[PDB]
């Protein structure tokens, strides 16, 4: 109920930031691009596998940046 | 909200 309301409500964060981000880096904007995925990794229970995704698609340099942001 | 492209995005995370 409420449950269903909080995990709705990450799940919408969570795309909208990654999508957001994913437009900057295209945009040639890596610092703002790497603002918005860590607002995504930090509503990510356990971002593990989150972060070795990232860490396929980012170029190594701004993997470990994000990483230095969290 | 819900919407399937935020499930599968969430599911696919492994968050």
């Amino acid at each position: 109920g409420s449950d269903l309301k909080d995990a709705e409500a990450v799940q919408k964060f969570f795309l909208e930031e990654i999508q957001l981000g994913e437009e900057l880096l295209a945009q040639g904007d890596y610092e703002k691009g790497v603002d918005h995925l860590t607002n995504a990794i930090a509503v990510c229970g356990q971002p593990q596998q989150l972060l070795q995704v990232l860490q396929q698609t980012l170029p190594p340099p701004v993997f470990q940046m994000l990483l230095t942001k969290l | 909200g819900p919407r399937l492209s935020r499930l599968l995005s969430y599911a696919g995370s492994g968050c």
